[PDB]
RNA sequence: UGGGCUACACACGUGCUACAAUGGACAAUACAAAGGGCAGCGAAACCGCGAGGUCAAGCAAAUCCCAUAAAGUUGUUCUCAGUUCGGAUUGUAGUCUGCAACUCGACUACAUGAAGCUGGAAUCGCUAGUAAUCGUAGAUCAGCAUGCUACGGUGAAUACGUUC
């Protein structure tokens, strides 16, 4: 949680899945419903089709990306 | 040079207080301290907060260290 | 004349060694310190001339030249013949003595410095800098001096190159942002 | 002058510190403390040793361009990433969330009518 | 399950806080009312700059806790400016609640330091414990109030009068 004690929230089912990908060699397109999830450093190099609510917006984690959250970076709102 | 149209100009000891740099350049400058100088001549002194060596540039020193990494900082903050 | 026997001594003999030089006068050295200041605000107010004067004046050590308008443009409102600049060339002794002081106390004074350009030489050995403000020069003080202005340094160099330039200017010590 | 700045002499110094940039009244008592030079005496009667003690405190703390190049980096570095918060301020609206309906008006600038 | 109701060139209504010296900051030092509480109110002590945390007494209430009211009073300092006024915005590091604070919480620390120099035309409330001002409590409620509904403290000016 935001809490310091708390260790980093992630979604167990996020986190799993990242889990298969980390032993191959090639990394798979993950789509999750799960924006909440803060993203790992496990997650860099990994590839989130992060649902937008009504689409599954694509998003490629960076180094610089670790520690923001995959809901950030898909936007919910649509304007001009 | 032409005779009262300059500005006096006269050799003054420069100092940086926080290095302790002393060097004689002249200057228009006038200053009511003097010290003795390896020339055997008084000549005003000049205080400098900064000189050559003082600045971190000139140096090399670093004052501060560089920001950590988006991963390291992440591992740092939750002790991962 | 502390800059000018570091030329003298050390600073010749890198030169020399570095560039293969045949004989002592061909190792380069700096013909002239010019220091350019532009008032385009004088023709809107007479006033602000004289005062960079006065700076420029303290700072050199010398009186400074009069520059005025070689033509006239309505944009600038510029009319030829106009004040618009105070120009100051110094050579020999005061020369060595303004750089010296320039790159050992007003150059770290300069705000937030990151070093001089190293790409600032017009491809014939010649240098320039722009200072931002002249309150970095010791002599002014902050209360004297109204509004701050900045000033250009053109450093003449009888090197060919500007490689033969840069190499003399670090050896004077002059910072360079690398 | 400390840091690069000169200080108002007339002011007391603990005041004046906080004209440097990335200080503050709360860092200002702090950097006077260090220093052990009083709050009271002003900067234009502050004894040069004084002076000297004051500014090798105030080199300790990150201030002026240091503290600005940071901050300026963290807001680009938002940019670049193409967070929420990044995006908004490339958009120039609010970034933490203030409602943009009414108001909002420091982040959007004057009223265009 | 996730998003939206939290969108943002703008217009309007109702509010909140300022534009300082009848003030700002700091230190010391007084005087209320009306309410809430069982797995809830939580003292004290220790720790933290603080928000909090740790441990834990009492207390289902004229017993214990929320909870020390604040303005005030007396000193000290600043000295008429966009400031030692103001505190919007933004950066960073935290705390707490909750499965979960990305969209979209509250709070803290540090830094940053906007507009604002008392407001065009126009327009609102109030005849006394009222207005004005200063804090206090409660419902809803995991958390979340500048709103709402209650409470006291200090405490005015004026009303010739009925042409409009
Ligand atoms: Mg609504």
């Amino acid at each position: 949680a935001r809490s310091i004690k708390k260790g980093p929230f992630v979604d167990e089912h996020l986190m799993k899945k990242v889990e298969a990908q980390e032993g191959s060699e090639k990394k798979q397109v993950i789509k999750t419903w799960s924006r909440r999830s803060t993203i790992f450093p496990n997650f860099i190099g990994h590839t989130f089709a992060v649902y937008d609510g009504r689409k599954h917006v694509p998003v490629y984690v960076t180094e610089d990306m670790v520690g923001h959250k995959l809901g950030e970076f898909a936007p919910t709102r649509t304007f001009k | 040079m032409k005779q009262g149209i300059h500005p006096e100009y006269h050799q003054v000891i420069f100092l940086d207080t926080t290095t302790n740099f002393k060097f004689l350049s002249g200057s228009t400058k006038t200053s009511s301290e003097m010290m003795e100088w390896e020339d055997g001549k008084e000549y005003p002194v000049i205080r400098l907060d900064i000189s050559s060596d003082s600045h971190p540039f000139y140096t090399g020193r670093q004052k501060f260290a560089a920001a950590d990494g988006r991963v390291e900082r992440f591992n740092k903050k939750f002790g991962l | 004349n502390r800059l000018k026997e570091k030329f003298n001594t050390e600073v010749t003999e890198n030169l020399m060694k570095k560039f293969n030089y045949s004989s002592v006068m061909e190792v380069p050295k700096i013909d002239k310190i010019v220091v350019n200041m532009g008032v385009g605000d004088a023709v809107q107010n007479s006033k602000v001339l004289d005062n960079a004067v006065e700076e420029l004046e303290l700072i050199t050590g010398q009186k400074p030249l009069v520059t005025k308008a070689k033509k006239s443009i309505a944009t600038f409102r510029l009319r030829e013949g106009m004040p618009i600049g105070a120009k100051v060339t110094l050579r020999g002794e005061r020369m060595y003595e303004f750089l010296d002081k320039l790159i050992s106390v007003s150059l770290p004074r300069v705000r937030d410095f990151q070093g001089v350009s190293k790409k600032a030489f017009d491809g014939r050995g010649n240098y320039t800098l722009g200072v931002k403000e002249q309150l970095i020069f010791p002599e002014i003080d902050y209360d004297k001096v109204s509004k701050v202005r900045g000033m250009d340094i053109v450093i003449v160099t009888t090197a060919n190159t500007d490689e033969e330039a840069r190499e003399l200017l670090a050896n004077f010590g002059m910072p360079f942002r690398k | 002058r400390i840091a690069g700045v000169d200080i108002p002499r007339e002011k007391r110094v603990v005041i004046s510190l906080t004209y440097i940039y990335g200080i503050g009244t709360s860092t200002a008592q702090k950097i006077l403390e260090e220093a052990n030079v009083s709050a009271d005496t002003r900067v234009k009667d502050l004894t040069d040793d004084e002076l000297g003690r004051i500014r090798e405190v105030v080199d300790g703390y990150k201030v002026e361009g240091d503290l600005r190049r940071e901050t300026n980096l963290n807001i680009k570095r938002l940019m670049e990433i193409s967070s929420y918060r990044g995006i908004r301020h490339r958009r120039g609206l609010p970034v933490r969330g203030q409602k943009t309906k009414n108001n909002a008006r420091t982040r959007k600038g004057p009223v265009k009518t």
